């Protein structure tokens, strides 16, 4: 009834074998699990049915297994199309639950990454932005620095998807802060952990252009 | 008429095995989950038989 599926984000070469797990907080009657892939933007399309049975059309590198409180979807080598999300369904009991879903992305070589504003400003609030670029392990821009000080609750991140034939691209790091603030100060450090480089790059941020 | 040479067979008697499984602990309730978003579907019983 409650089927959580693991792991929240798969990430493996293209070609090599992916195995997806769902498992139940109570036996599945009559072992009625089915798996959707879902593309970005899209309707779901139905993979397995009764947890081994393959629909029409799929090929057969999709696989399904298990029984009772666990069940595997297994891809024997991955195609470029297969990098999409996969859903778990239940329906051996009311209601029918599905799962959080599963991403699998493209695992690659280790990234290569590539002051407030006057009208804003003038118009009252502003907000500082801390951007990167092509980077792959997903740790892209961590903390602020408004004077030396660390600063939570008035940041937002906001990420990307992965590229088409580089599987790439990175965050923007939004920090919002009022007029009474902007000007308050005159300095917005920033600090990156693991970006695929070596020291957190462009932190010199003077008040002014 | 060579009707008293005929051998004697059970009518329903494949049917009433599928009522009999029918009452076992968790078919009734397997089928009224599997009628629930549909008006026709398949049920495997306890006994591994798939009916419509």
């Amino acid at each position: 009834e409650i089927v959580t599926q693991s792991p929240g984000t798969l990430s493996l070469s293209p070609g090599e074998r992916a195995t997806l797990s769902c498992r139940a907080s109570q036996n599945v009657g009559s072992n009625l699990l089915a798996w959707y892939q879902q593309k970005p933007g899209q309707a779901p399309r139905l993979l397995i049915y009764g947890a081994s049975n393959r629909a029409t059309g799929i090929p057969d590198r999709f696989s399904g297994s298990g029984s009772g409180t666990d069940f595997t979807l297994t891809i024997s080598r991955l195609e470029p199309e297969d990098f999409v999300v996969y859903h778990c369904q239940q329906y051996g009991s009311s209601p029918r639950t599905f799962g959080q879903g599963t991403k699998v992305e493209i695992r690659r070589t280790v990234a290569a990454p590539s002051p407030p504003s006057d009208e804003q400003l003038k118009s009252g609030t502003a907000s500082v932005v801390c951007l990167l670029n092509n980077f792959y392990p997903r740790e892209a821009k961590v903390q602020w620095k408004v004077d030396n000080a660390l600063q939570s609750g008035n940041s937002q991140e906001s990420v990307t998807e992965q590229d088409s034939k580089d599987s790439t691209y990175s965050l923007s790091s939004t920090l919002t802060l009022s007029k009474a603030d902007y000007e308050k100060h005159k300095v917005y450090a920033c600090e990156v952990t693991h970006q695929g480089l070596s020291s957190p790059v462009t932190k010199s941020f003077n008040r002014g252009e | 008429f060579l009707g008293f040479l005929l051998g004697v067979g059970s009518a329903i008697a494949s049917g009433v095995a599928v009522c009999k499984v029918l009452h076992l602990e968790g078919e009734v309730n397997k089928i009224k989950s599997a009628l629930l978003s549909t008006n026709k579907a398949v049920v495997s019983l306890s006994n591994g038989v798939s009916v419509l």
